[PDB]
């Protein structure tokens, strides 16, 4: 088997919740 | 606490923290502030993972290991694998 695929953060090219 | 130049932190829809590197136009789960010393996996100890790695105990699929540097997943504990293969 293969384990679950890698889950990346949202892609750079797009809208982010920069709320820090 | 502050990020490097041209970095922003952001929240996913769920409120998970991730990091935006405007220098390279990439995003990562890894905090550049927390960048630990790396070491060959076979040099780690018991319950120790090298930098970048995360152990996931998935209720559906069971335990697996996530490498955030290579963006890979695998079942074998990577420290035990390196130790195994060096025999």
């Amino acid at each position: 088997d293969r384990p679950p695929p890698y889950v990346a953060p949202p892609s750079y090219e797009g809208p982010h919740r920069t709320l820090g | 606490d502050p990020l490097p130049d041209n970095w922003e932190m952001a929240y996913t829809e769920k409120g998970e923290v991730y990091f935006i590197d405007h220098n390279t136009k990439t995003t990562s789960w890894l905090d550049p502030r927390l960048a630990k010393k790396a070491k060959p996996p076979e040099e780690c100890k018991e319950n120790e993972l090298p930098y970048g790695w995360e152990k996931i105990d998935d209720p559906i699929y069971g335990t697996y290991y996530v490498d955030h540097i290579n963006r890979r997943t695998q079942f074998e504990n990577p420290v035990l694998e390196a130790k195994r293969k060096l025999q």
